[PDB]
RNA sequence: CAGAUCUUGGUGGUAGUAGCAAAUAUUCAAACGAGAACUUUGAAGGCCGAAGUGGAGAAGGGUUCCAUGUGAACAGCAGU
RNA sequence: CUGGGUCGGGGUUUCGUACGUAGCAGAGCAGCUCCCUCGCUGCGAUCUAUUGAAAGUCAGCCCUCGACACAAGGGUUUGU
């Protein structure tokens, strides 16, 4: 299945580059019938997704 | 494969004569063979048979 | 007798060789090698013990600009022995010579190869040492 | 034949191998292989490296 | 029997020499799938994502010259395939890679 | 290997040779020891000891 | 009508040939699916390296925007 | 003729002495002393010992008889 449209709505939503939303692997079915931000962003909550965090860049 | 070899030579009048020399040799590793078989030739105005 | 094995010729026409002797020179120019007859398109080359006519580009003005025969006794391309040495000099050398074969200084610098002493034994008379 | 201790090392040199240089005031030495050869025209100092005879006799290594 | 399972250190150094920069990683893999395919014989070879890492580690210019990989067959044992048998390759890290062979390991 | 028709009587050709030295040096690299029992005679005892 | 480097339409040999080589690079597993080198998710390795292979505009395009679906045709292989 | 295949082992060979630990080594500086004082603890490029060590070694090197499984099968034909 297509999940592109649910992974830009996951940027929108987080506020963030589509390269650190993180749609959960082994859960491509319950995400595939959520299609609007009143449900990824409910999505969200219970952790089905999540935003990964930066890659680190240590000055040190 | 190849291997040297370090000699004398007895050459009259060469200007190596009586010293050593280094030659690159090969070594032809021949195991005896074994006879089987027999073949008889004879002459024919058209050539060999 | 009159062996002279062939050593790989190392100094093409055009080499540029320090004088060795006290003529007061201090190069020599190749221009032919003598002895060589060669083949379409290819330099003669001057190995080590070899004739080869020579214009002494620096040095006494009495004798630059004319062309003066030479010997080359130190050549830097490793040339092999007839008992699988390679020996090879530091630089490439020459010596002023008559075409009657024999010195025109008297005082040769540095070592000389062996295949010029048994070929020139006028050079071997002043050979500081036969390396 | 002769053998001749290369000039860079101490590893004799059999008649067959090697390559012999001498410079322009006098002196032939004998050069084993390539890697002594150029480590002497570059004037590495041959007791400073670790597998010459001359530095493994200089900390008496082995005895 | 046909459910044995068994270490094996593939030398994936001299299945490589000869090969282009850009396909060297790459290379090593298939190199790897002859090998199940060769040692098994079933046609199935189904290379463990954990191994796909430590094939990938360094780069893809330069891979690990040995690595050490478990081919355990089985029967479709969590699966069902048309072929009955398929072996799932996995990563079995170490250390040291000197005087260890190919033993058998409890099933 | 083919016994000669071409007949020999050359100086080159009817030598008498007596080797000295048959080499036996490695030839897998630049090669240094003539056996091994001399190879281990200059190295001496190793950490494989 | 045999022709005019004739007009229009059609078909060959060439030919399953030239070719699908500009800018470093892809791999493993899983999902729907009839079908997967290419679609989607995850893991890894790379690049564009802020005078960008980024985030917005003006000319110009005019519905390409967004969603659901399709496997005639087009996307010089394929394709969910 | 048991066969070769893989892994390991040694021989050769390439480069030059690994990580780790210890040193009353180490040009210096800093902190603390019953101020003893080459006293004690620290940072310190490097050098020394363990160390011709470490690593690669046929993919077109050699020998093994050590571990492992596999090995006489499958498809297309041909008649005076």
């Amino acid at each position: 299945s297509m999940l592109r449209l649910q992974k830009r709505l996951a940027s929108s939503v987080l506020r963030c580059g589509k390269k650190k939303v993180w749609l959960d692997p082994n859960e491509t079915n319950e995400i595939a019938n959520a299609n609007s931000r009143q449900q990824i962003r409910k999505l969200i909550k219970d952790g089905l997704i999540i935003r990964k965090p930066v890659t680190v860049h240590s000055r040190a | 494969g190849m291997t040297h070899i370090v000699r004398e030579v007895d050459r009259p009048g060469s200007k190596v004569n009586k010293k050593e020399v280094v030659e690159a040799v090969t070594i032809v590793e021949t195991p005896p063979m074994v006879v089987v078989g027999i073949v008889g030739y004879v002459e024919t105005p058209r050539g060999l048979r | 007798s009159g062996a002279k094995f062939r050593i790989s010729l190392g100094l093409p026409v055009g080499a540029v060789i320090n004088c060795a002797d006290n003529t007061g020179a201090k190069n020599l120019y190749i221009i032919s090698v003598k002895g060589i007859k060669g083949r379409l398109n290819r330099l003669p080359a001057a190995g080590v013990g070899d004739m080869v006519m020579a214009t002494v580009k620096k040095g006494k003005p009495e004798l630059r600009k004319k062309v003066h025969p030479a010997v080359v006794i130190r050549q830097r391309k490793s040339y092999r022995r007839k008992d699988g040495v390679f020996l090879y000099f530091e630089d490439n050398a020459g010596v002023i010579v008559n075409n009657k074969g024999e010195m025109k200084g008297s005082a040769i610098t540095g070592p000389v190869a062996k295949e010029c002493a048994d070929l020139w034994p006028r050079i071997a008379s002043n050979a500081g040492s036969i390396a | 034949m002769k053998v001749e201790l290369c000039s860079f090392s101490g590893y004799k040199i059999y008649p067959g191998h090697g390559r012999r240089y001498a410079r322009t005031d006098g002196k032939v030495f004998q050069f084993l292989n390539a890697k002594c050869e150029s480590a002497f025209l570059s004037k590495r100092n041959p007791r400073q490296i670790n597998w010459t005879v001359l530095y493994r006799r200089k900390h008496k290594k082995g005895q | 029997n046909e459910v044995v399972t068994r270490e094996y250190t593939i030398n994936i150094h001299k299945r490589i020499h000869g090969v282009g920069f850009k396909k060297r990683a790459p290379r090593a893999l298939k190199e790897i799938r002859k090998f199940a395919m060769k040692e098994m014989g079933t046609p199935d070879v189904r290379i463990d994502t954990r191994l796909n890492k430590a094939v990938w580690a360094k780069g893809i210019r330069n891979v690990p010259y040995r690595i050490r990989v478990r081919l355990s067959r089985k029967r479709n044992e969590d699966e069902d395939s048309p072929n009955k048998l398929y072996t799932l390759v996995t990563y079995v890290p170490v250390t040291t890679f000197k005087n260890l062979q190919t033993v058998n390991v409890d099933e | 290997l083919r016994k000669s028709l071409l007949v020999q009587t050359k100086r080159r050709a009817l030598e008498k040779i007596d080797l000295k030295f048959i080499d036996t040096t490695s030839k897998f690299g630049h090669g240094r020891f003539q056996t091994v029992e001399e190879k281990k005679a200059f190295m001496g005892p190793l950490k494989k000891d």
